[PDB]
DNA sequence: GGAGACTAGGGAGTAATCCCCTTGGCGGTTAAAACGCGGGGGACAGCGCGTACGTGCGTTTAAGCGGTGCTAGAGCTGTCTACGACCAATT
DNA sequence: ATTGGTCGTAGACAGCTCTAGCACCGCTTAAACGCACGTACGCGCTGTCCCCCGCGTTTTAACCGCCAAGGGGATTACTCCCTAGTCTCCAG
């Protein structure tokens, strides 16, 4: 549940990078919102998993890069 | 002539997918680049030995590609190296491991295996062919996409740029040739029936056809009558003038030497051009004036051939196969003919 | 093993040209 | 622009993720992860919509991108 | 009377994809029946979601939530 | 992948059966297309699953009536 | 008056959600319909006995609903029975089990639990309130929806139709009331701050408010100043004239008797007074137009939360339903409430 | 169990309405 | 409305609990919730298997039916 | 452990499940079905209890779980 | 290369086959290909878990970390 | 199933770059070995029955690689 | 048959493991503001739709007969009949 | 304490499975056909822009207590590093 329009013009600016004059319909907008929210909740959940795994309550980025390397990110 | 087969694995016993010589070379030593499953592009140094047999010298390794690489292309000036493959990223390498290369522009926009790349004569325009059923036109200086040709309905395994800069010849796996006018940015011609080309049963991942260096004639491999190579002309692209029969396996590659040779006839001009055709397990060498082939080499590779390449002067004819081994064809001083 | 058969420069007849 | 991933918005999304305690540098490494994976997914999405000869992306492109990234939903 | 629009050879080759070899002709009518009843089912929820966005035009996102309701997301 | 024009006729006819003065998106229409395709093919693997348990190759409606009753959508 | 509690389970001990009397009745015997978790709509026959105590007689069972039913409504003429619930299907039952009923039109378009339904005076236009954050206007003769009101941001638990046929009053779980003019089909008034009502913590699934039978005033239960029931007017819908204090549990139901009583602090000034019933979670308060304080109050008659109340056609019966599976009735003698006009 | 407390018709004061 | 012997069920679910986490206190309400879920799902499953066996034309029921139903279910 | 369910109990529950003729090995695959079913439910109950910080498993926890897999 | 003996792998394959259905012959080429894919996958998850433990800032490994990796994969 | 010898596990571990290994490693390694063995053989026989064949073939494992995405 | 390997087994020792600050970065608090939500034309320029076009490979009927559903008779077996013993269970 | 719940035995035969029997309607072309598909393109029109104003809930900064990540050290525990039979995989 990110705030709508800040996210939408994040998407707009990062879409303009490939080539300008790109129009996106609201349908695909909420679709990509669904995609981003699903990914972030999944990654956050797995970070909590590996964090209590790390036997520290507070979150650490090292957990994040760990998850990336296991999830095939880099 | 003499034929020398490379019996040392270039890419650690993995199949070789492409070969290309440096078009910027102007002397006796030519620079060759290779593509393999090892996600690495190896540029080699190829030069004749004292006895005339081909000698291969390793120069550089290009491991930026995350996945397999299918096609490697040099610019007509030889400055920029084009490389794309399974990761579907077209890298414009530049001379910055005996030597080093650096990517200039990232011509991304393709999805998976990119099989055929053809440089335009000016070198500022790219034709990109990949499994993704599309052909994309790019600007080398801009590094950005400018035109799209996605009318293909199957694996786009062959494309070449018109040397005259008027049409675009594309071969897809759907046994259909598509000609794209360069100024209209639409389809110029469509030929599918005299089927004419080979179906999916042909085992080569490539359908690389190339125009004649003058652009007057177009040679297309992987045809049917039986396996053959049809010849088209600029005057009429909807009916082949003649076909070169290749019984056995289907032809997969057409490459023409960039050196114009004197006449010692498919097309009637005072010069003749010698081109190389690679089948799955045999290579036939033809010339412009003589219908029958003046050269034929076979039983030199244990698996299917992938790519061939002529040298800048025509003294080297590299041959790549899918067994991890490559081979070269060496001609003596002007053995093919008298250069113009 | 393979038995190489190489044909030199003869200025093969099984591959003679066929026209239409 | 890029700072649009709002800090307390990150906080509440972490809340929904069951996160306990949150530090500052997360608030922009989340921007990094978001930007890179959206770069990827809208990349193959615009490719998929280019296959359709369509100048606008679709939810179909998005869902195929999720299949290719193994997060089908 | 477009219901008959789903034909004998089409259903036969869907069957080929399905994992059968021999199927009787008496199944085509029940196939169109099951198709029509469950398109009724799905499009009901689809049009509800369409009305939710004050839309007079259906969107591809609607069928997504429709299958989520039906438990067959894709 | 099945066919286009008869299914568009189907969806339009059922739409006017629901209510007139409505519009569909082309992309949404084809999306509905593969959605119905997937649902029917899944039902049909169920059909094959029953028939193999029915230890008969050819199928009679009672297989698909099971499919539906067993999952109980109707 | 007398109060009689139904100690026999109407729907096999399942909680009861709604009650409605046949508005088409015109004599002493009245027809009452009940809805429960058992996916059945039971219409009963309610009539006074020789001693004046209410007597309940079972007439029909309506099991067409696949899931639970939350609201049941009769037409103002009594011809058509409206029933919707968990399966989110609105059925227009009709007299075709001592008797039988058949659904005329299937007014589908809702998604989940439908909580409140109101019949328009003409009987040809429908207001439906459901959890789905919307209210849909339907055509009874056509059997098709014609208008949509999606301004609700939470569970819609109460709706009523203006007897004058000018506005539409809605109550949702968001402590926000929304008024829709029947002509413009847009929001005419909106009140949220005086919070103004009770939040989601209130344990009743219903927020059923009803207009005065003449439409002059609106009675909105489940208010906060402590629990209260605010009153609005057609002159100004953005400010309450007064609120009825009900400390303890929150009021959840408002029903007005369809019989106009003569005059025997005054909420509204016309030569007639109207007696209405307000049901809280465990208490029922009986007011009239002219008196600020209630003239009747019944409590400690049901073991769980009350769900719905209903007045009879003549006002002699006041059915009360609860969530414990048991119902109750309030019986008034001949014109005990007052002398009808 | 519950203890019923019933108040008859008295023509209570805890619920006297307060105006504004 | 239960037939499975309630305290054997309680001991079963408890012994499952300490197989994962030790010293888990369960009340009557949790046990009856686990029960109601139990009989509900099993009666649904047997309804399924019986009707499938009727499709099988065979009076006797054997677990090829239950395996059939679960391979429908997607649980594996 | 899993033997908390008795074979006669299995038989009577099957009998009111509408079946008349039954084989033996059903008494053992039914236990596997039951454990496969209950592991997910108890896992979700543990997750919800940790979310609410209630050590004891409640009725409403199980009810909302059954709502999650959809057999409320 | 190969570091797992052919016969134990083949005999467990035959064990599971006869558990499922008899008269299922296994060819040497397919057996060795499946075995090498087996080794590749297992070693892949193995250094996956190795890196997991490296983050776990404890050089010795304990399999609950591997089970974290499992639910990262979502296999079970 | 016992055939996966624990010293083989340990030498493959030594190849994997680990240094000190807990003893209880072996049983769960074998378990998740056989779960994927089961998945692959299930996909293999799924393709094989459509091929109307009874013998395992390298094409089956190649399609298993394609399906699981490990190619 | 015979030679690498593994399985059974001590040593301690390095590697986890839990305790003890310990402080510094982090969890709620506050004030407002600052973008967040929204809606309304404006019609301009983007968008699909129907139908025409044609024409060609998918769609339709049918022979036709035989691989596959349908019926009979086993026929041999594992319940469920009664029961006699244990036997966990509520208090 | 007893008390209903359970368990395990004995075989009659009901019925699942196997074999034998039978017919009949899916493959399998050959030929008629038709709508499926592809583009234009004029016509419809739907999504829209985007600004600001309205206006208002959340964002951001900073404080202050204080919880916890990590260090230190004592504590146990577990593969060395052979030692040795073995045993069986694989070659001859």
């Amino acid at each position: 549940l990110i705030r709508k329009l800040p996210f939408q013009r994040l998407v707009r600016e990062i879409a303009q990078d490939f080539k300008t004059d790109l129009r996106f319909q609201s349908s695909a907008v909420m679709a990509l919102q669904e995609a981003c929210e699903a990914y972030l909740v999944g990654l956050f959940e797995d970070t909590n998993l590996c964090a209590i795994h790390a036997k520290r309550v507070t979150i650490m980025p090292k957990d994040i890069q760990l998850a990336r390397r296991i999830r095939g990110e880099r | 002539m003499k034929v020398i087969t490379c019996e040392i694995a270039w890419h650690n016993k993995e199949p070789v997918y492409s070969l290309d010589f440096q078009h910027g070379t102007a002397g006796r030593i030519h620079r060759l680049a290779s593509a393999g499953v090892d996600t690495n592009v190896r540029i080699w140094k190829v030069e004749k030995g004292p006895d005339g047999k081909a000698i291969v010298e390793f120069l550089s390794n290009l491991a930026r590609h995350t996945k397999a690489v299918n096609v490697v292309r040099f610019s007509p000036t030889g400055e920029i190296l084009a490389s794309g493959g399974d990761d579907a990223v077209i890298l414009l390498w530049k001379v910055n491991n005996k030597e080093n290369w650096t990517v200039v522009k990232t011509l991304r926009g393709h999805l998976e295996d990119v099989y055929d790349i053809c440089w335009a004569t000016d070198g500022n325009l790219m034709a990109s062919a990949s499994v993704d059923n599309t052909a994309i036109i790019w600007d080398v200086s801009k590094g950005q996409k400018i035109s799209i040709f996605n009318e293909h309905k199957s694996y786009v395994q062959g494309v070449t740029w018109d040397p005259l800069g008027q049409y675009v010849a594309t071969l897809s796996c759907d046994r259909v040739l598509r000609v794209y006018s360069i100024q209209k940015k639409r389809v110029a011609f469509n030929v599918s029936k005299m089927r004419m080309f080979h179906d999916d049963s042909m085992k080569s991942f490539f359908r690389r056809l190339s125009f004649t260096p003058d652009g007057s004639l177009l040679l297309t491999p992987a045809g049917c009558v039986m396996n053959t190579t049809y010849v088209f002309s600029r005057k009429n692209l909807k009916r082949p003038i003649a076909h070169l029969p290749c019984p056995g396996k289907a032809t997969l590659a057409v490459r023409c030497c960039p050196v114009y040779f004197e006449l010692r006839e498919l097309m009637s001009l005072p010069y003749r051009l010698v081109f190389a055709v690679a089948s799955e397990d045999s290579v036939l060498l033809y010339d412009t004036q003589q219908s029958f082939p003046f050269g034929y080499v076979s039983n030199i590779h244990y698996h299917t051939l992938s790519d061939i390449s002529w040298s800048s002067d025509g003294a080297f004819l590299a041959i790549s196969s899918t067994d991890g081994y490559c081979s070269f064809v060496t001609f003596e001083k002007d053995e093919l003919g008298i250069p113009l | 093993v393979l038995q190489p058969v190489k044909i030199g420069c003869v200025w093969l007849q099984q591959f003679a040209a066929c026209f239409l | 622009n890029i700072q649009g991933i709002t800090k307390p918005a990150i906080r509440r999304l972490a809340r929904r993720g069951g996160v306990k305690r949150i530090s500052g540098l997360i608030y922009e490494e989340t921007r990094g992860v978001l930007k890179v994976f959206l770069e990827n997914v809208i990349r193959d999405a615009v490719t998929y919509t280019e296959h359709a000869k369509r100048k606008t992306v679709t939810a179909m492109d998005v869902v195929y991108a999720l299949k290719r990234q193994g997060r089908t939903l």
